[PDB]
């Protein structure tokens, strides 16, 4: 009908432009610059995580639209393992991301033996395995059960549920919302006073603005469905047209982050850019004699 | 983040 | 004699110098001298400039980080060549009257004074192949013709050329240097004496380094191995000036020094480049394009300078390390360290007329 | 201050042979070493250097792959290891210095060792008068001592350098005109006096 | 590669005479041009580097020069110890490469050489005729025959009268001989 019909809409737009945007950066990076330095390395890494991420919104979407789970139990754990990891890893490589331009303008000097690709390398490599303390137990704990009408794919708690489902919750509260906007925005008001502490005022507001709408788009997605999860948890709530459009809003802005770090990360690098439009006379130092 |  | 010569790629105006070697005393550095030779049938109404520029590079050419060109400009000086400028009333140096001379009446002169106590040529090593284009210090010569200085120039209607700023070694040697450091570890007994010393305080470039090393070892703890090694000191100096280190030259023995006994050696080194071109950001004497150098030269300072002189500041020092076995009742593989530095000075001597 | 060379003697086509350069008062470090070969009777032809400051190593064309260059800095001794010897490499093998940084020409040169690569052995030479002097031919290897009366005219005698006659061994003549002529071989200890 | 052609390949000069030795370049060398002097039997002597700049310890009598690809080496007066084989290397690219050389002898009359004949000694042929040419000047000469290849040697200047010698020996055969 015209008010269940609109969150589907905007669930398969939100998800089709993810990976449009994820599949081009992943395929002009792999293709066309070939990833010889630390920063396509991380952009590449980005592309990934969140092309997994936003990879799960087809099946959230029809077990939304049929009220069940019609997949099975396998790809119920793989899709809540996926979803889960891939969530940590997009965040957590925007933190590794937000820390190596830090270290590059704030201490030029040991970014010019911090960012060697190789470090790069190992530290996306612990990036993804750091996230996987959660991708694991998740997937050690994703059975499905056979509710009345339902085969909903929900989460298996055999201890107390109101002890662990509520540790759960905060720790990716505290461990993905406010820690990495933490690291974010120190990160990057360290590096902007660092550049107002010195055509060039231009630039300087350029990287501003640059900045700012990073921190203001990432602080922008990620809080409101953290916020209503918490007010959720807090106090029941009744179920309305308005409840239904806003819960599930709060979820599209939140995979709106994850198309848009592509629509930002990638398509404005200078580099990157220059292979995209691909994509679509010095002389000689010589001598003369001196008469006496 | 969470599965409705 | 013989001047270097440059042309444009349009091949219109060309800059005469007579050398790419300037030296930089402490208390003047010499004059950048030269003509530039131009043609009014070209510019019929523009004026010719000539700048020298210190250019200081943070970190690699491409810059993937908000794309922004980590390159500061530390020195920049301007002339106005021709027409000739009723401003400046510098003279003439007997090589760009000569220059006048050979060339015809379309040849300007222009010179720089570099104010003293600047950075010289440095380079820094990238170690493995990572990037095109070289980091550091470096100077250049750029004359261009324009209606006006703020205005975007052409790359070719200006010619430019690298040139270098050195230092040589003082004409007369300094104190041999000579360190001193005791140590005691529980208050057993009279403590361990570690003395060093250099047979001089300024060394060559390729010349040999003797390290005397004199250890009367009066506690209870033996001495496993000495190590002595040259450590090069990169001051890069910026917003929150930092050190860089990086062992050039190293030679750890196995002389033991018994409880209650004295041990004096001398260990020779010499820190050359055959066995350093893997360390990335090693400090390199700056040659005009890639060629042959070597390490970079101490940079030279005035005692009553201004400290934070950004660029990078080039220093040795020899460190000699004993280490000591460690382990009473119980017999562990840990040891502790005692070390001394002896800062020498790494020059090329002048060269002689 | 000093370069003493030592390796060099007779070899065979195809055989190997060592050449050692001490140098003494100079570091190899700061200072690199060159080897120049002259050619009986030809001009100076440079063979090969090393660098030990940056381990550059270079070599003539024609030795490029046979000649092999190396230095020991503990002895401050370079090494010419020569393989597959060909006929055209007879010559005496210079070492030479240079100052590393800002090259100014080769400032110090060896005595420099002979190198022939003959494929001949030792011979004796044989004395034929000429009614006045006496010819030797076949006196393999050099060098020949010739003399008149043991001496006695020595200040009135010519003597022609030896000459590589198409046999391989060489042959030497002396003539004086106004008797006895004596001639030792050193490399072979034959003695021969024979009178015109 | 580059190619040093020096010139002339040989001079008589006096003592007190101005010599000149001229060596140029197929290639554009800046100044890397050094002037070395070699006596017969004796290691060769750096004299000038750079093309004009003096060695230390050299006679002040020497003296060197560039003329764009032509370089030259100049003695003021000529010393009896001056009278050697001087070269002319270009270190300027790698491979180095020398000159052909020049060698400097003292200048004297004309003298005529003594021509005689030696016919092979029996002991030999049981074989090698040989013209001998005593105490001539200057060092070119030719020879004629007179009864396979044949060699020619040719001595040093000689100390005494600043005069040369020849020998040319040739093997004959059995038929015009016997």
């Amino acid at each position: 009908m015209v008010t269940a019909i609109t969150i589907m809409a905007l669930y398969s737009i939100v998800c089709v432009v993810g990976l449009f945007g994820n599949f081009l950066v992943m395929y002009v990076i792999v293709r066309y610059t070939k990833m010889k330095t630390a920063t396509n390395i991380y952009i590449f890494n980005l592309a990934l995580a969140d092309a997994l991420a936003t990879s799960t919104l087809p099946f959230q979407s029809v077990n939304y639209l049929m009220g069940t789970w019609p997949f099975g139990n396998i790809l119920c754990k793989i899709v809540i393992s996926i979803d889960y990891y891939n969530m940590f890893t997009s965040i957590f490589t925007l933190c590794t991301m937000s820390v190596d331009r830090y270290i590059a303008v704030c201490h030029p000097v040991k970014a010019l033996d911090f960012r060697t690709p190789r470090n790069a390398k190992i530290v996306n490599v612990c990036n993804w395995i750091l996230s996987s303390a959660i991708g694991l137990p998740v997937m050690f704990m994703a059975t499905t059960k056979y509710r009345q009408g339902s085969i909903d794919c929900t989460l298996t708690f055999s201890h107390p549920t109101w002890y662990w489902e509520n540790l759960l919750k905060i720790c990716v509260f505290i461990f993905a919302f406010i820690m990495p906007v933490l690291i974010i925005t120190v990160c990057y008001g360290l590096m902007i006073l660092r550049l107002k502490s010195v055509e060039k005022d231009r630039n300087l507001r350029r990287i501003t603005r640059m900045v700012l709408v990073v921190v203001a788009v990432f602080i922008v997605c990620w809080t409101p469905i953290h916020i209503y999860v918490i007010i959720k948890a807090l106090i029941t709530i009744p179920e309305t047209t308005f409840q239904t459009v806003s819960w599930h809003f709060c979820i599209a802005l939140g995979y709106t982050n994850s198309c848009l770090n592509p629509v930002l990360y990638a398509f404005l690098d200078e580099n990157f850019k220059r292979c995209f439009r691909e994509f679509c006379e010095s002389c000689t130092t010589a001598s003369s004699s001196l008469a006496k | 983040y969470p599965w409705f | 004699t013989r001047v270097f010569k440059k042309a444009s790629p349009n091949g219109k105006l060309t800059v005469y110098l007579g050398k790419r070697d300037f030296v930089d005393h402490i208390d003047l550095v010499e004059p950048v001298d030269g003509v530039v030779l131009v043609d009014p049938e070209y510019l019929k109404e523009r004026r010719v400039y000539v700048t020298l520029t210190c250019a200081f590079r943070y970190g690699r050419e491409d810059l993937d980080v908000l794309g922004l060109t980590f390159r500061k400009d530390l020195f920049v000086a301007n002339v106005q060549s021709f027409p000739p400028a009723p401003e400046d009333k510098k003279p003439l140096t007997r090589l760009q009257e000569r220059l006048i001379k050979k060339l015809g009446e379309h040849a300007y002169p222009f010179t720089f004074e570099i104010p003293p106590n600047l950075p010289c040529s440095v380079t820094l090593q990238p170690g493995p192949e990572d990037t095109g284009k070289a980091c550091g210090v470096d100077y250049e010569v750029k004359a261009f013709c324009a209606e006006n200085l703020e205005e975007k120039i052409h790359k070719r209607n200006s010619v430019r050329l690298v040139i270098e700023k050195v230092q040589y070694a003082p004409e007369r040697p300094g104190p041999q240097p000579t360190a001193e450091t005791t140590r005691q570890f529980l208050m057993s007994d009279k403590p361990l004496h570690l003395e060093a010393s250099l047979d001089k305080e300024i060394y060559y470039h390729g010349e040999p380094i003797s390290v005397n090393v004199h250890v009367t070892n009066n506690t209870n703890k033996t001495v496993k191995k000495i190590k002595i090694s040259v450590r090069q000191y990169a001051d890069i100096c910026l917003f929150n000036t930092a050190q860089y280190k990086c062992p050039v030259a190293m030679e750890e023995a196995d002389d033991t020094v018994a409880p209650s006994s004295t041990f004096c050696k001398v260990y020779t080194l010499t820190p050359f480049l055959a066995n350093n071109r893997e360390k990335r950001g090693l400090a390199l004497d700056g040659k005009l394009k890639h060629e042959d150098t070597n390490l970079a030269s101490s940079t030279l300072l005035r005692e009553g300078a201004n400290r934070e002189i950004l660029g990078i500041i080039v220093s040795y020092k020899v460190k000699v390390k004993l280490v000591v076995s460690r382990g009473g009742l119980l017999g562990d593989l840990a040891s502790s360290d005692v070390a001394v530095e002896l800062p020498f000075t790494l020059m090329h001597p002048k060269p002689k007329e | 201050v000093q370069l003493v060379e030592s390796g060099g003697g007779l070899v065979q086509p195809g055989g190997s042979l060592r050449l050692s350069c001490a140098a003494s008062g100079f570091n190899v470090y700061s200072s690199s070493i060159h080897w120049v070969r002259q050619a009986p009777g030809k001009g100076l032809e440079w063979v090969a250097s090393i660098s030990s400051y940056y381990g550059y190593t270079y070599y003539a064309d024609s030795v490029k792959g046979r000649f092999t260059i190396s230095a020991d800095t503990s002895k401050n001794t370079a090494y010419l290891q020569m393989n597959s010897l060909r006929a055209e490499d007879t010559a005496v093998y210079y070492c030479a210095r240079s100052r590393q940084f800002w090259y100014s020409g080769l400032d110090y040169w060896g005595q420099g060792t002979l190198v022939t690569v003959s494929s001949a052995s030792t011979k004796g030479p044989s004395v034929f008068p000429l009614a006045l002097g006496c010819l030797v031919k076949d006196y393999f290897p050099e060098p020949v001592t010739v003399s008149w009366n043991s001496g006695a005219l020595t200040s009135g005698v010519h003597t022609f350098p030896a000459v590589l006659q198409s046999s391989g061994l060489y042959s030497l003549s002396s003539v004086v005109t106004v008797y006895i002529c004596n001639v030792n071989h050193k490399p072979s200890n034959t003695k021969v006096d024979k009178k015109v | 590669d580059i190619q040093m052609t020096q010139s002339p390949s040989s001079l008589s000069a006096s003592v007190g005479d101005r010599v000149t030795i001229t060596c140029r370049a197929s290639q554009s060398v800046s100044s890397a041009v050094a002037w070395y002097q070699q006596k017969p039997g004796k290691a060769p002597k750096l004299l000038i580097y750079s093309a004009s700049s003096l060695y230390s310890g050299v006679p002040s009598r020497f003296s060197g020069s560039r003329s764009g690809t032509d370089f030259t080496l100049t003695i003021s007066s000529l010393q009896p110890e001056d009278f050697a084989t001087y070269y002319c290397q270009q270190y300027k690219y790698v491979p180095v490469t020398f000159g052909q050389g020049t060698k400097v002898e003292i200048k004297r009359t004309v003298a005529a050489p003594s021509v005689f004949i030696f016919p092979p000694s029996d002991s030999q042929l049981k074989a090698s005729v040989v013209c001998l040419l005593n105490n001539f000047y200057p060092r070119e000469a030719k020879v004629q025959w007179k009864v396979g290849n044949s060699q020619e040697s040719v001595t040093e200047q000689d100390s005494k009268d600043s005069t040369y010698s020849l020998s040319s020996t040739l093997t004959l055969s059995k038929a015009d001989y016997e």
